[PDB]
């Protein structure tokens, strides 16, 4: 899940 | 109040602002659409929960204990409890702001039940009425916010997730939050020896209602009826 990882890694 | 419950209440989001942003997003992407392009009521609800999932992720992202797990452990916990948090948030919203014969959406809009019921269908109405029955008991038990955030962390830090590199903390928070809730319902609610047990027993029911909601939404997606909400529904 690239979108979920992005929501947890973005600033 | 136990100091652990106090720490959980701090990570709670700004609900008036969360509801304001979701309402503004939908008022934008709906009045923006063409006359022959408007969203259905079922489509509007899918975008509401999709936006709600964003604030759910951001809530856990900065919540205590959760912000210490590596991203891989964070994704596994959220992918297991995302639909349960949606149902738990919906149920608690009807406990606080709810009126009889009305459904209160995440945007702060009040909808009458019989209107939504005409379009929800056979399965959703049974899933909605089952959730509304849980709202009725939680109301009769005086379900407050301190017990709401502990149930959130009990659902988030579920024992039903694995491939966790730090299951010690997930197991540690589960036992620790459970002990704080048992102490809270005992100290702040004598009279109700049945409250603590009744509170935990809604979790398998919320888990069942949410997992049955996933299997129906996945059924709707394969039929072409439904994007963060969709990517969480896979795997
Ligand atoms: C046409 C009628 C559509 C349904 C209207 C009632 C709603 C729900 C519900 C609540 C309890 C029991 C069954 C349904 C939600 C259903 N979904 C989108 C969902 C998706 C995946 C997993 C779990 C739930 C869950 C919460 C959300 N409410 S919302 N629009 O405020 O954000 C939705 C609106």
């Amino acid at each position: 899940n690239a979108l979920l990882r992005y929501l947890l890694d973005k600033d | 109040i136990p100091h652990l419950i106090l720490e959980l209440l701090k990570c709670e989001p700004d609900e008036p602002q969360v509801q304001a942003k979701i309402m503004a997003y939908l008022q934008q992407e709906q009045a923006n659409r063409s006359k022959h392009e408007k969203l259905s009521t079922f489509g509007l609800m899918c975008k509401m929960a999709d936006q709600t999932l964003f604030s759910i992720v951001e809530w856990a992202r900065s919540s205590i204990f959760f912000r210490e797990l590596k991203v891989d452990d964070q994704m596994k916990l959220l992918q297991n409890c995302w639909s349960e948090l949606l149902i738990l948030d919906h149920i608690y919203r009807q406990v606080v702001h709810g009126k009889e014969g009305s459904i209160f959406l995440v945007t702060g809009q009040q909808v009458d039940y019989s209107i939504i019921a005409s379009q929800a269908g056979a399965t959703l109405n049974n899933l909605m009425s089952h959730a509304q029955e849980l709202v009725a008991k939680l109301r009769s038990l005086q379900f407050d916010q301190r017990e709401f955030v502990c149930l959130k962390f009990l659902v988030l830090f579920s024992l039903d997730v694995k491939n966790l590199e730090n299951f010690q903390l997930v197991e540690g928070v589960q036992e620790q939050v459970n002990a704080a809730l048992l102490d809270y319902t005992m100290c702040n609610y004598p009279q109700q020896t049945e409250k603590f047990g009744q509170l935990l027993l809604r979790l398998p029911e919320i888990r069942a209602i949410s997992m049955q909601a996933e299997e129906y939404l996945y059924y709707k997606h394969l039929n072409g009826d439904v994007n963060l909400l969709i990517e969480m529904l896979h795997a």
